[PDB]
This record gives C-alpha cells, sequence and structure tokens, in this order.
RNA sequence: AUAUUGGCGAGAGACCGAUAGCGAACAAGUACAGUGAUGGAAAGAUGAAAAGAACUUUGAAAAGAGAGUGAAAAAGUACGUGAAAUUGUUGAAAGGGAAGGGCAUUUGAUCAGACA
RNA sequence: GUCGAAUUUGGGUAUAGGGGCGAAAGACUAAUCGAACCAUCUAGUAGCUGGUUCCUGCCGAAGUUUCCCUCAGGAUAGCAG
RNA sequence: CGUGGAGGUCAGUGACGAAGCCUAGACCGUAAGGUCGGGUCGAACGGCCUCUAGUGCAGAUCUUGGUGGUAGUAGCAAAUAUUCAAAUGAGAACUUUGAAGACUGAAGUGGGGAAAGGUUCCACGUCAACAGCAGUUGGACGUGGGUUAGUCGAUCCUAAGAGAUGGGGAAGCUCCGUUUCAAAGGCCUGAUUUUAUGCAGGCCACCAUCGAAAGGGAAUCCGGUUAAGAUUCCGGAACCUGG
RNA sequence: AAACUUUCAACAACGGAUCUCUUGGUUCUCGCAUCGAUGAAGAACGCAGCGAAAUGCGAUACGUAAUGUGAAUUGCAGAAUUCCGUGAAUCAUCGAAUCUUUGAACGCACAUUGCGCCCCUUGGUAUUCCAGGGGGCAUGCCUGUUUGAGCGUCAUUU
C-alpha cells in the first residue's frame, strides 16, 4: 500500500485531478502500449501517443482493425484512428473515439525528441 | 507567421521603430478587409507581433538605463528590487549583526563551545 | 455612411474615444495625405466614437475611399 | 433622461451590448452545461436601476 | 455552527393566518416569506446540531485491557474457536502453529507467500482474494470502497525484512510479540484468529 | 456586407439548426417563467401591513 | 392617498452611482456613499454585517496583484531570468 | 514551548449525499426585491459513443405515420429509474337522500396445496 | 368647499429615532408611527396555547396533607413501577 | 420488528439482471413486519454475531414542493361606434388601402420639452411565448442601422447651504468653525542692453473649494435634406470671442 | 338499459418521490509566513476570426518576453513550415515587461469624462495666444541643504 504522506488516496481528489488536467498533463495519461513486435525492438513498454503513429485496436467492437491516428483529441481523452469510423444515415462518416489504453502501437513516428524519449527509458533503437 | 523575438534583438533601436510602423499599416489594411468578408483570422498574429516588437523595444531601453545608473546609489524606483513593502523596510543584513563592542568582546571572549558527554 | 462618401465628399471613421477633433484632423492628414475642412464627432450608443471628416474641395473622398480597400 | 451624463450613457451602452441571446455555436461545444442566456434584461421587465 | 442561522427571519406574529414560525422577510426573490431556523423548516438548522466535544475515545483500565489480550492469545490455541471464524485450519499440522524463526529473515514477497503455503496456510490465503466485494453503503465514496476477509497473522520476535515481505500479500498481517494488538487478535470481537508463531516469538511470549 | 446570417454559417451553424436551436432556447425560458409563476403565487400576496378597510 | 396615488409622485433619485464601490449607494445631498463610506478614507464595514463583509472582502474581485504573491513567494522573490538547458 | 472559524499548501474521517451538506455541487452573493442600509433563491443525471432521426408521404406548420440509429427510444436534447396525490381510455361490478367498516354465508373471479 | 391670497406647485436646501416637524389630530417622518426602518446581541424569556413518529406482553394511578407574593405553578407526604 | 453507517463472518447474491418501483397473485407472523411469483428496470446488494445514531409520523392555523374539488363556473359590461369592399394569407369582427359613419373640439385623444426610462426610435425578416378574445399586426421575437454644433445646453458665477486649511475638542470613529487669535500671495513694470530678469519704488489684502441643464450669462438665421438625425448635415446670409 | 358516481387492475398522462451515482460541502490533523505611496483590496469600462455570462487580461488587452516539455487547439473555420525543430499548445513554469479611467488616491475638483500651473520637445509667418508629444505639481513628519525673520541675543566696529 501507500507509504509517502505527500500522495493522496482520496477518491474525490483523484477524479478531480483527472478531469481537470491541462493538456500537457493529459499527454502522459494517453500513453498506449507497444506491440510484442516493437517492445523487443525498442526495449520499452508504453509511449505517449502521437498523431502519426500506426496502431491496432485490441478491444471492443472495432477489435482487429488498424490504421493511423488522425487527431489525438485531448479534451475527450480520445484518439481518432482513420480506418476506424462509422457512417451516419445521410452518408457523412464520423470517427470513432478510441481510448489509447485499448490500442497497440505497431509503428512509431520518430523525431529527435521522440528518439530522445526512448533514450531516457532504457531503449536501444537500431 | 509572426516575428520571432530573438531575431529582433539583433536589430538596432531605430530599425525596430521602422519595423513597427510597418506592422501598424498592416492592421489598417487588415481591419478594412475584416468588414468585407465574414472572417479574417490572419489579423491575430499581426497584432500579437506588434506586442513582440514593443516588448523588445522597451526591453532595450530599460537595460540601457540599468547601465547609466549602474554601480551607484539612487536608481529609479521601478528599476529597484520589488520584493514586498514589508521586506524593503527590513533592516539589511549589515544592520542586523551590528553589535556593541562590549558584546563583540563578550562574544569573542566567551562564545558557545562544542562538547560531548562520554568519558 | 457610404452614401455620403459617394455624394457629400465625407469620410466616416471609427475613431478612438480619447481622440479630439484636433488629433483627428491631424492624423487624417498624416495617414491618408488629405486636407480637411471640418470634423464632426459623436459617440455611438455602443460606446464608440464616430467621426465625419469632410475633405476639402481639392479632393474626392470617393477617390481615396477605395484606395484603402473599402467602397 | 434626454440630456445625459457620460458615465450614465457609458452604462446604457454596456447594457445594450449584453442584450443579445447566446450565439448558437456555444451549445455545440464539448461539456457544455449552458443552455440559454439567463441574464437577458428587458426594458419591459426589470429596470436596471441605472 | 453558523449553519441555518445566517438568515434574518422574524416571526410574522399572528393574525395573518399562517403558522407563527419565523419567516424570511424581504421580497422579490422567492426565498422571502419561507420558514426558517427550525428543525422543521427547509434550510433551517437541525435539531441539536452535532458538536465536536462529543466523547470520542474511551478509557479502559490498563489491567483490563491486558485482561482481554491474554484471552485473545489463549484463544488462538483451541482449534474449535479458530474454525468458528473461518480460518480453514483443517489441513494444518497442529495448533498453535510454530514455524522456525528463519521466516523472520525472508526478504521477498514471492519467497514469503511460498513459505506460508508450505506451512499449510494457503487455504486461508485463498479465502481472501476470493472475497473482495464492493461495500454496500455510501461508504464506497468515503474511501472504504473494497472489503475482504482476514488471513493469518504472523508473530515475530525480531524483524528482519519480514514485515515488508508480507505487507503486500492481501489480508495477511504481522505483529511483534512486544505489541500484540487486540484489534488484530479478535476482529469484530470474535476470538480465535489463526496465528503463525515464529520460534523466537513463541519463547519470548513467556 | 456579410449579412450576419452568413456569419452563423462560417461559425459552424446552419440556417436550419438556427431555427431548431433557437426554438429550444425560446421555449426553455418558459420553464423558468412557468416555474417562477407557480411557486410565486403562493407567498406573494402576503403583505406586511394591510389595513383591512373594514371589519365588523 | 398614502398608497398607489402617492407612489406616482416618486421620480427624484436620492442616490446616484458611487465611484469607489460603484453600487449606487452614493447619497446626493449628504455627499456620502452609504455602502463603502466614500469619501471616507476607511471602507465602511461592521461586525454586525457578517454577510455584507463576505460580499466585498478580498477574493471577490480580480486580485490583480495578490493573485501572484504566493507564487512569487515560494521562489524567493527572484530577479533576473532563467538560463537554459537543452531540447 | 503557547494561540488561530483568516491566508497559502497538503493529508484524512463510523461526517452530509442535491428539501441533506456552506446561502451557493450548476454563468451563487448569481437572477430578483428596496430610496438605502440590507435582503437573496431556484437550478445535478440520454448513451459506451450524437450514432440528436437521412429518406417517403398527409398537413401552412408543430408534429404525426412508416423506415432508420442503438444493447434499449418501455433512453428522442420535455431525455437514468419515474412513486403518490390527480387524470384520460378500456374492461369488470355497484347504485331509492352520502360513502366507507365488523361478524356470517350465498353468488360471481381467482389461488395454490394436495393427492395420487 | 374654496378659488388672488395665512394660495397652488417644480427643483435646490436644512432638520434623523426617545430625534425631527406639528395653524395640535399623538398628526406626519417612503402602504410602517402611543417611539420608524435594517443587522447583530437572539435559538431573548414564557408557571401560558399547539405538536411530540413502531408493535406487543406484564403492572397500573391522581385530582388529597403540609409550606410558599402560594390560587392556570412548585417543594413535601400519599397512591404507583 | 424496522432505518442510515462501522467491525467481523457466510471464499453470500448479481448485466444468465443488484437496488428501487407497480402487483382485489401466494406464503409465514398475535403484531410491528418478513419471504416468493409476474410486470417495469438497469449496477450495485444483502443474511446473521456485534458497534454506533441527524433512526420510524396522520395532525404542529407545521416547512418545501406538487396537485385537486369549486368550474368550463365568477366574470372578460366606464371612456357614445362601427360597417362594406378589395389586397395579403393556410387562416381576417381585429392586419393594409379605399369608401363611408363617427369621436377628441383646440384647458385636445393634437404639435413639443423637464424629471424618469434606455434603444422602446427605424428597417427588414419571423408568429413558440406575450399582447387576460384573435392576430398575417406589435412598444413582442431574431438581425441590423441610427443621435454630427465656436453660437442650443452643460462647462463659468453666485443664492439658500455644504466644506477643507490654520487652529480648537475628542480614549477614538470624528466634531466645531469658514476667515476664523495665521509669518496664509503674485502682480505692475522701472532698473539690463555682459543676459536675461537681478536688484528696484510702489503697490492690492477681497486670503480654498463646492453649490442652479427654471436664476445671472459672449455670439445663428432662412431654405433644402433622411427608412430613422438637424437652430448640428447641405447651400447660402451673418455674428461672437481669443490671437 | 345507457349516461353518471364510486372501487380495482391495465396501458398511457400530470408530477418529480424512490433507488443508484457525485470535479461540492463539512469537520479534524500537519506544514508555512507572504498586502499596499515601487500605488494594494475593491470598482467602472473595455479586450476574441465568430462570446452574452463565468474564468483570463489591459489600447503589448482570453495575453508580450523568458524558461521547461516536445506536436496540437477542436464547436466550426483556420494556420500550416511551426513539424529529425530556437518549435505546436485555452499546455505547464514564470525571474523580464505591459498595466485604460479610478480607488488609501496625491495638481484642484468630481451628480462634470470639468479646470489649471510648471519644465523639455514640435507644428502653425509666435518668450506672451492655440494645438500635438513626453516628464511633473498631495498632506503630516524626520535628517540634511539653501534662503531668510525677530533690539530674542552676544560681539564688531566707525
Amino acid at each position: 500500500a501507500k507509504q509517502s504522506l505527500d500522495v493522496s488516496s482520496d477518491r474525490r481528489k483523484a477524479r478531480k485531478a483527472y478531469f481537470t488536467a491541462p493538456s500537457s498533463q493529459r499527454r502522459v495519461l494517453l500513453s498506449a502500449p507497444l506491440s510484442k513486435e516493437l517492445r523487443a525492438q525498442y526495449g520499452i513498454k508504453a509511449l505517449p501517443i502521437r498523431r502519426d503513429d500506426e496502431v491496432l485496436v485490441v478491444r471492443g467492437s472495432k477489435k482487429g482493425q488498424e490504421g493511423k491516428i488522425s487527431s489525438v483529441y485531448r479534451l475527450k481523452f480520445a484518439v481518432q484512428v482513420d480506418k476506424v469510423t462509422k457512417e451516419k444515415v445521410n452518408g457523412a462518416s464520423v470517427p470513432i473515439n478510441l481510448h489509447p489504453s485499448k490500442l497497440v502501437i505497431t509503428k512509431l513516428h520518430l523525431d529527435k525528441d521522440r528518439k530522445a524519449l526512448i533514450q531516457r527509458k532504457g531503449g536501444k533503437l537500431e | 507567421a509572426g516575428v520571432k523575438a530573438y531575431e529582433l534583438r539583433t536589430k538596432s533601436k531605430e530599425q525596430l521603430a521602422s519595423q513597427l510602423v510597418d506592422l501598424k499599416k498592416e492592421l489598417a489594411e487588415l481591419k478594412v478587409q475584416k468588414l468585407s468578408r465574414p472572417s479574417l483570422p490572419k489579423i491575430k498574429t499581426v497584432r500579437k507581433s506588434i506586442a513582440c516588437v514593443l516588448t523588445v523595444i522597451n526591453e532595450q531601453q530599460r537595460e540601457a538605463v540599468r547601465q547609466l545608473y549602474k554601480g551607484k546609489k539612487y536608481q529609479p524606483k521601478d528599476l529597484r528590487a520589488k520584493k514586498t513593502r514589508a521586506l524593503r523596510r527590513a533592516l539589511t543584513k549589515f544592520e542586523a549583526s551590528q553589535v556593541t563592542e562590549k558584546q563583540r568582546k563578550k562574544q569573542i571572549a566567551f562564545p558557545q563551545r562544542k562538547y560531548a558527554i562520554k568519558a | 455612411a457610404m452614401k455620403k462618401v459617394e455624394d457629400g465628399n465625407i469620410l466616416v471613421f471609427q475613431v478612438s474615444m480619447k481622440a479630439n477633433k484636433y488629433q483627428i484632423k491631424k492624423a487624417v492628414k498624416e495617414l491618408y495625405e488629405v486636407d480637411v475642412l471640418k470634423v464632426n464627432t459623436l459617440v455611438r450608443p455602443n460606446g464608440t466614437k464616430k467621426a465625419y471628416v469632410r475633405l476639402t474641395a481639392d479632393y474626392d473622398a470617393l477617390d481615396i475611399a477605395n484606395r484603402i480597400g473599402y467602397i | 433622461a434626454a440630456q445625459k451624463s457620460f458615465r450614465i450613457k457609458q452604462k446604457m451602452a454596456k447594457a445594450k451590448k449584453q442584450n443579445r441571446p447566446l450565439p448558437q455555436w456555444i451549445r455545440l461545444r464539448t461539456n457544455n452545461t449552458i443552455r440559454y442566456n439567463a441574464k437577458r434584461r428587458n426594458w419591459r421587465r426589470t429596470k436596471m436601476n441605472i | 455552527e453558523k449553519a441555518g442561522h445566517q438568515t434574518s427571519a422574524e416571526s410574522w406574529g399572528t393574525g395573518r393566518a399562517v403558522a407563527r414560525i419565523p419567516r424570511v422577510g424581504g421580497g422579490g426573490t422567492g426565498r422571502s416569506g419561507q420558514g426558517a431556523f427550525g428543525n422543521m423548516c427547509r434550510g433551517g438548522r437541525m435539531f441539536a446540531p452535532t458538536k465536536t466535544w462529543r466523547k470520542w475515545n474511551v478509557k479502559v483500565n490498563h489491567n483490563e485491557k491486558r485482561y482481554a489480550t491474554a484471552s485473545a492469545i489463549a484463544a488462538t490455541a483451541v482449534a474449535s474457536l479458530v474454525l468458528a471464524r473461518g480460518h480453514r485450519v483443517e489441513k494444518i499440522p497442529e495448533i498453535p502453529l510454530v514455524v522456525s524463526t528463519d521466516l523472520e529473515s525472508i526478504q521477498k514477497t514471492k519467497e514469503a507467500v511460498a513459505a506460508l503455503k508450505a506451512v499449510g496456510a494457503h487455504s486461508d490465503l485463498l479465502k481472501v482474494l476470493k472475497s473482495k466485494k464492493l461495500r454496500a453503503g455510501k461508504g464506497k465514496y468515503r474511501n472504504r470502497r473494497w472489503t475482504q476477509r482476514r488471513g493469518p497473522l504472523v508473530v515475530y520476535a525480531e524483524d528482519n525484512g519480514i514485515v515488508k515481505a508480507l505487507r503486500n500479500v492481501p489480508g495477511v498481517e504481522t505483529a511483534n510479540v512486544a505489541s500484540l494488538n487486540l484489534l488484530q487478535l479478535a476482529p469484530g470481537a470474535h476470538l480465535g484468529r489463526f496465528v503463525i508463531w515464529t520460534e523466537a516469538a513463541f519463547t519470548k511470549l513467556d | 456586407t456579410i449579412t450576419a446570417a452568413d456569419r452563423r454559417m462560417v461559425s459552424g451553424v446552419t440556417e436550419k439548426q438556427y431555427k431548431k436551436g433557437m426554438k429550444k432556447m425560446q421555449q426553455l425560458e418558459k420553464n423558468a417563467i412557468n416555474t417562477q409563476i407557480r411557486r410565486e403565487i403562493k407567498r406573494v400576496n402576503f403583505q406586511t401591513h394591510y389595513r383591512d378597510e373594514l371589519l365588523q | 392617498g398614502k398608497g398607489t396615488p402617492s407612489f406616482g409622485k416618486r421620480h427624484n433619485k436620492s442616490h446616484t452611482l458611487c465611484n469607489r464601490c460603484g453600487r449606487r449607494s452614493f447619497h446626493v445631498q449628504k455627499k456620502t456613499c452609504s455602502s463603502c463610506g466614500y469619501p471616507a478614507a476607511k471602507t465602511r464595514s461592521y461586525n454586525w454585517g457578517a454577510k455584507a463583509k463576505r460580499r466585498h472582502t478580498t477574493g471577490t474581485g480580480r486580485m490583480r496583484y495578490l493573485k501572484h504573491v504566493s507564487r512569487r513567494f515560494k521562489n524567493g522573490f527572484q530577479t533576473g531570468s532563467a538560463s537554459k538547458a537543452s531540447a
């Protein structure tokens, strides 16, 4: 159980922290797990989602599908994969808000900073 | 777009004054075009640029004044440390440890000593 | 407004509240290059000030009106 | 009162510019609690008391 | 203690044909004219507001407090009262259950649980982990949310890493001979927990 | 000019929703005005000092 | 006569807008605001006003200055500026 | 060492659970009332997700009626569950200045248990 | 009824609560006047009126003594559990 | 017996449907109440040995909220009064135009302002609500546009009064008083032709400020113009003040 | 015999109880010392590509700089090179600035967007009139400076 006196077990405060988090605090909340493919590759488990990652849906009605994130939507705690969508009655298509804890990242989008991210965390990266 | 702040610092005082008369004519153009069309989102960065030039103009002069009051008493009140009014009364560290020469001897003669209890 | 510009040779501006008829007559000459007979002002009941600037007969407000992009 | 002081007239103009309903696009926003304009004032209902 | 009294409410008296409790004065709002200050009124104070000088703790004679924890210790023998709490003891070799002291030096949670099972307490280790249910009250948003049963209690004379080893494994608690809480020897005031005595704790208990 | 109807277009609203949307605002006010007049008529006619023109 | 016919003669404002609290408590003939107290140096309040304090105390406005003092305290009332690291 | 119903930052409970808990869980000292000092509320909840009803027809329209979305419209922005007063429809019975109750059995409707 | 004067009335102004003002009626002082209005002391005090929330079993009264500025109330004894 | 929470236990029940609600359906109990069936419903909850309390309602001219009977009833009756046709519209006793008939009768039911309101003015669209009938009309609803000054007002002056200063009381909030027991101030130019203003004689003693859109007061008229502004805008003809 | 009244169940109404929730309250414990003439607390008026209010801000107006993180904001439009980068963002952090008219509020007033004066600079054929621009002009008290007042007072002298 908890030891430190600086951290809270209060359910009211946890749910207050979560729903009130600013954007830069939510980026860490939206971490998604890497595949059995990549975690032997990059030696790392999860990463904060980014807009261009390629991803596979491992839970829900959309299970088994895959695509590339269109927009990471941080008000809704949602990520929008294109190739996962639902069509309205009048033909306009609408995206399916997914929660990245239910996804798996197949291919990363690497920058200097993203390379630096995997640096700190114990990776190797080719 | 918008100006970058660190690229302006290199510019001289009187270039920026010319830079800023250009950005002002821009709005007088972009506020005429904003009543001919429904929306004109471009007008945001041009008036947040005028604030990025005025920040550097004013930043230069204030550290041109820090240099001509440098290293001497009585500099204008808005260049002084701010702190808080209770902490600007606040006898300075030099007027704190001020001690009469009587105790100054007493301190030196009998200061507090370190010791321990074993054997 | 535009019916005076194209008729009575009068430019109609939204001018700042702090400005008086001396500062207006001076900044019309400076920005738009013109010469002014007369300035009349009123504070609109949204809380802003309107100016009726009547250029001299040496000019045509219609000629300058469309130079800054409205007409 | 047909011949006015500027501090009054400046307060008539602030109440003229709050006199409009909600803009519609506000309702469409995520987590919107707001429904209608609850502070609408009317010269036939509540006098603003200067 | 200011709750409900923040109002200025006078009784309207009589003769206006409504009950005589104090009515909020004023107008134009719709709070105005409604009863106040009573315990029978909406928004008024309660009957007998609770107050913090209610006696909370309780003194118990230190000799009687000791009288109880020497019954709760004599009650962890006598197998029949252990079964009456649960505590599947059917498989255990005998009771009291005295383990070699080396259990006090075990450094790891993985190594500790392997020891309790090897002793034969696994039956009661499973009684927990099967029993976790939500709380049936409003105490679920008061941070009491999850409930469960109480596995064995381990008693050690000297601590080396054994308290942190077993602290994660659910429902299982550890105490020193020198302490022996009653709250941990008779939960709910029901005697006879199943206690695991280390050797050095079972001599020092004398 | 831009005929503020057109502003509503660009803003992400339709000249259709502007009816369906505003008529839900037009009526939802009444449920304030119907909840005020209902609770109101109970205690409003209570009057502090009333002379009772004659009683005998 | 003391009722609805007399309520018709009532058009002249006794009070006008106050500059300090802007509440229209300002009395025209006494030249005094009956809420803040202007033009008195001190701000009118009373310990029997327990609500009417809670209305106007500090924290019910913008706090254009005090807002930042607790932040500015924990740092030590620093001056100068931060330097840099990387990335 | 002591005091602290303010301030800042934290952790907690055998506390209240939207008529309760602060007056205020919501754009609450807010809307509103008064000349003023002052007085001062009401107001939480679709769904996992708007996927918030395209398309057809009658009607001037609101909507209706079908199809459609959804695990469910017995969730349609009057939206979780949806009680009681009270009401409309259908069915049953009753009725000579009230109605309603107790004991008793007949008549009508219903109910098991049991046997076998 | 009175209607050229002890007239009628607008605005400015002065007088504020045991105070003001009154050609006087205890009149008027923001529908409040034999002491205004608003908040606190205040959940003022009441020997006086009203109310006091589930079952069932066993037992079961008193309106009388003495004293009290005591007589719409208490102490005391008696009856009762 | 029942209710809201706490400790224990039944390795209790539950999206294969918890809780709740409706149920002249069944069972147990002397009773408070408990157990089951069916219907609606959707995420939590009980039995028992114990702990604790903001723990049980039919009334209090009880609090809050909702709703009845009365009842399609009381009434929607002052200010003389309307009618035909056409146009619009889905719809006309009520909107619009014409035609009639009337009325206020200039101490007006007209043409303008003061206090007060604050956008009610004007245009276009729209008719859910409001207009105690109706409504295509609206002082409503949604969107817009509109108030132009050297001369008109304020601004200035003082009235009745208010109110700093100097002082004087008062534990103090503040009170007295308004030129008062006050060292209360800046002018007119001569002296200067190093330079501008030293030094010069004389003076003048009223010595804050506030206080009137009806009192005092520098000066503007005619004609035309707008959907809505004009002694302000236009054209013309004047005038005042400071320099 | 219908209507009608009344009782009950069904489905549907009017109404919002009940149950289940909870980014709020409430009480107790722990740590901390931090408002303002260097203009506070409060007030008014303004600021958005489309905002009425709430939160944010001040004509640099939902923010400017700086710093960290490292690719959004999102109702729609938009921006895209700003995407292996001195760099997205209603982001955190915040040390440098801005800070309208006011307010202890200070040139004097203030029911007025009234009325001054002084110094520097600018225009109009102007040291004096008018305009524009920048910096000023409160009271009490303290230490010092300079200029003074008084047969209060000591000398100097002629």
